[PDB]
């Protein structure tokens, strides 16, 4: 939004659990949904290329 | 009372036809008690609805 | 001590002992909290020079168990100073982008003392707090505002909201009730932040504390004297209807004005004390 993101403000998806308040949330901007994997050089390599 | 709550949920919310309810869905029947406890979000209808689709699916999901 | 009051069955008497008794067990400290308990001091069911002279035997008690109860301010303050000096030397230590300002900024850390009077703490803290959250924004390069006449907000830094939110609450909860401390559960120190945001985090709080217990003790204290003054006033006023010698004994008695909590002690031990010779004053039932 304006200010860079912070471990505060990533969270982390869940699946196959009811997650309402995160589906609420959606179109909003600050917290930034992730799936808890984080890509590796060689796939951040690969997907640049 | 919790069952008006539960029938104001059912048929506002979620817009659910009368064939199916609680008596008939157990995942509903689960659902109903975390959906009444958040008394906010209720404008926001479209969440609740995916909420339950995606309930159903992680059920009906088999290994 | 016998705090007594007239047209009152024993049982609101103990009521209103045991409510003055069991005051800083309760959170909404403020009388006004309590209508059920200014209620039962008489209203529309006596007169009104009875009823008058309950309210302010009621006030002076409960003002002299508020002075009773005032805490103690060191450890805050030596505690204050100590997380100031922490955040001073971490943030000497860090490799800021550009180290003019955050000189500056660290002197004004440096900078900060408490006098020997209570009444001064708030604006140095505000100063001292802003300082620190200008050096933790700038630790994590975040845009601090700039605008003509603005100023940084005071706010923690990279928390989470809901988080943030029960510190919010808890600091509520000590500007409803100053004598009891909520110790927190909630960990202020996280390893996903800089050692120097944590500082700052830390001493923030400590600088909220400290602000809301003082103002909310002068804001009580003042609305306290306001009341009792109110109440000597219009129960003089009152008084000047009739003039036997006990109606000019007790107008004698409430000459003296309170501005003081001195004053509202002697007063009240002075109206305790002659209570059996201008009692017959006041009519009843």
């Amino acid at each position: 939004d304006r200010q860079p993101l912070n471990p505060a403000n990533i969270e982390a998806r869940h699946h196959g659990v009811s997650d309402v308040p995160r589906l609420g949330a959606m179109d909003a901007d600050e917290p930034l949904f992730v799936d808890d994997y984080r890509a590796t050089d060689d796939e951040w390599t690969l997907q640049k290329v | 009372k919790r069952d008006e709550k539960h029938r104001h949920v059912v048929n506002v919310v979620l817009e659910l036809p009368t064939e199916i309810s609680e008596a008939t869905h157990p995942v509903l029947a689960t659902m109903l008690s975390k959906y009444t406890r958040m008394s906010s979000l209720f404008n926001d209808k479209c969440a609740f609805k995916l909420d339950l689709l995606r309930m159903v699916a992680v059920s009906r999901t088999r290994r | 001590m016998s705090l007594q009051f007239i047209g009152l069955q024993r049982r609101d008497v103990v009521a209103l002992v045991n409510f003055l008794r069991h005051l800083t067990q309760k959170p909404d400290v403020d009388l006004e909290a309590h209508p059920k308990i200014l209620k039962k001091c008489g209203e529309k069911r006596l007169h009104r020079r009875t009823v008058l002279f309950n309210e302010l035997m009621l006030w002076l008690g409960y003002y002299r168990e508020l002075r009773f109860h005032n805490p103690d301010l060191s450890s805050v303050l030596e505690e204050f100073e100590v997380r100031c000096v922490a955040v001073a030397r971490r943030g000497y230590t860090y490799p800021f982008g550009d180290r003019g300002k955050a000189r500056d900024h660290l002197a004004v850390l440096d900078r900060t003392e408490f006098d020997t009077d209570v009444r001064h703490d708030a604006e140095i803290v505000e100063r001292a707090l802003v300082s620190a959250v200008i050096l933790a924004k700038m630790s994590v390069r975040e845009t601090l505002v700039t605008a003509i006449g603005q100023t940084e907000p005071i706010a923690f830094v990279h928390l989470k909201d809901t988080e943030v939110q029960r510190i919010e609450e808890n600091l509520e909860g000590v500007r409803r009730n100053m004598f009891c401390v909520k110790p927190l559960d909630l960990n202020l120190d996280r390893h996903a932040n800089t050692a120097l945001v944590n500082a700052v985090n830390k001493l923030v709080y400590t600088g909220r504390l400290i602000m809301n217990v003082r103002r909310s003790w002068e804001e009580l204290e003042r609305k306290c004297l306001a009341r009792i003054q109110e109440r000597c006033k219009l129960l003089v006023k009152e008084l000047r209807m009739c003039l036997s010698f006990d109606s000019n004994y007790c107008r004698n008695i409430l000459k003296h004005a309170v501005e003081n909590g001195d004053s509202a002690d002697t007063l009240l031990e002075l109206l305790i004390e002659d209570f059996d010779i201008y009692v017959d004053s006041f009519p009843q039932s």
